[PDB]
């Protein structure tokens, strides 16, 4: 009818834009997470490097 | 003669009334061809509203 296809389409907006977020949202985990881990890695070295000159 | 005239009268107003039933009949005719376009609309548009949802 008429009424019905405008609610679709705001049912359709909150859809996109949700859907939007939770992938941002995810790709945004994932690169904080790398980053943590790469200054975990860094961290190990460095304990290795300094047990080396403790040696 | 008499007869005559009063046949030829009942016969000439029977054709009128036949002329009004048969203009009555096509102005019914008309106005349900103008519903069943209003379904078959109708009916397009729930389709075009299913298609649209089904397809987002």
């Amino acid at each position: 009818m008429d009424a019905i296809k405008k609610k679709m389409q705001m049912l359709k907006l909150d859809k996109e834009n949700a859907l939007d977020r939770a992938e941002q949202a995810e790709a945004d985990k994932k690169a904080a997470e790398d980053r943590s881990k790469q200054l975990e890695d860094e961290l190990v070295s460095l304990q290795k490097k300094l047990k080396g000159t403790e040696d | 003669s008499d007869k005559l005239k009063e046949a030829e009268t009942r016969a000439e107003f029977a054709e009128r009334s036949v002329t009004k039933l048969e203009k009555s009949i096509d102005d019914l005719e008309d106005e349900l061809y103008a519903q069943k376009l209003k379904y078959k609309a109708i009916s397009e548009e729930l389709d075009h509203a299913l298609n649209d949802m089904t397809s987002i």
